[PDB]
């Protein structure tokens, strides 16, 4: 459980498990999750413990640990 | 006077150019908040702010105010839908602990149609709900106040919060249906400075341009 990390992405109903290198950007993971929901990337916010992940940031960048969860949230608007 | 400044002509033109850019480019990326042109255009006149702009403004207030945490709006979503367990790990990622803070700000998205704000004042021992389109204390406002009181009690390991006063705070009301997110930002700005809430709708017009200027000038250094 050295160079690689297990991560789960969840939107609250659909959850996908991934295993990536700790130095690999989360972009591919995030795009895979969105595509499976048939949703656009710019409509979804991927958060880790409240931090809004930028695609291109890696698990190492965010101090993730094995089996951490990434939450996929819908953009919010309001008047 | 007013805590919302007017932009000089040069700075205003920069905002107007950015609002017109031809394509959804990244305009800012700092302190874990990335802002694209699509997000920035929610600051155009009469437009509804989105969560990205609300989060950027929370970061700006954290950057300029001591002992303060200002969560993005997904904090209240998680706390309300998934309890304290849904936000248990969030303060740790702020690099601080609840007993060192003066205030915690929690912008609230209501049904994808309105923005309001919670203010936990640890120093005054008060939890306040401030809404710019409210007829007054109501029951939904109570669920929000008790959720924030619950957060304080759990995050502090039951050391603080049980005796806080829960209050529906008065504030200047918006005269239109699109400025709620701007009033949330003005309420955070004035509440962080402990200033009387005497802003008005002209301040809201200037606020849009002020926040846009902060983004273009990379205000989070």
């Amino acid at each position: 459980p050295e160079t690689h990390i297990n991560l789960k992405v969840s939107d609250g109903s659909s959850e996908i498990f991934f295993k990536i290198k700790k130095t690999t950007p989360l972009r591919r993971l995030m795009e895979a999750f969105a595509k499976r929901q048939g949703k656009e990337m710019d409509s979804l916010r991927f958060l880790y413990d409240g931090i809004r992940i930028q695609a291109d940031q890696t698990p190492e960048d965010l101090d993730m640990e094995d089996n951490d969860i990434i939450e996929a949230h819908r953009e919010q608007i309001g008047g | 006077g007013s805590l919302v400044p007017e932009l000089n002509e040069k700075d205003d033109d920069q905002v107007q150019k950015a609002l017109a850019s031809r394509e959804n480019t990244q305009l800012m990326n700092r302190d874990n908040i990335e802002i694209t042109v699509r997000d920035f255009k929610t600051l155009a006149p009469r437009r509804w702010l989105n969560d990205t702009i609300i989060e950027f403004f929370m970061k700006y207030i954290e950057k300029s105010t001591p002992n303060t945490v200002a969560f993005n709006s997904f904090f209240y979503t998680n706390l309300s839908e998934r309890g304290y367990q849904g936000v248990r790990r969030w303060m740790k990622r702020k690099k601080t602990q609840i007993d060192k803070l003066d205030k915690i700000f929690t912008p609230i998205n209501l049904n994808q149609s309105h923005w309001a704000l919670g203010i936990i004042d640890l120093k005054k021992k008060t939890i306040g709900y401030v809404d710019s389109l409210s007829n007054g204390p109501n029951a939904m406002s109570f669920a929000i106040l008790t959720d924030l009181q619950k957060y304080v009690m759990e995050e502090s390991k039951h050391t603080i919060g049980e005796d806080f006063d829960l209050i529906h705070l008065d504030c200047p009301q918006q005269p239109n249906g699109y400025d709620c997110g701007i009033y949330v930002c003005m309420n955070t700005l004035y509440g962080s400075a402990d200033a009387p809430l005497d802003f008005d709708y002209k301040d809201a017009i200037r606020m849009r341009r002020f926040i846009a200027h902060l983004i273009l000038t990379d205000a989070l250094k």
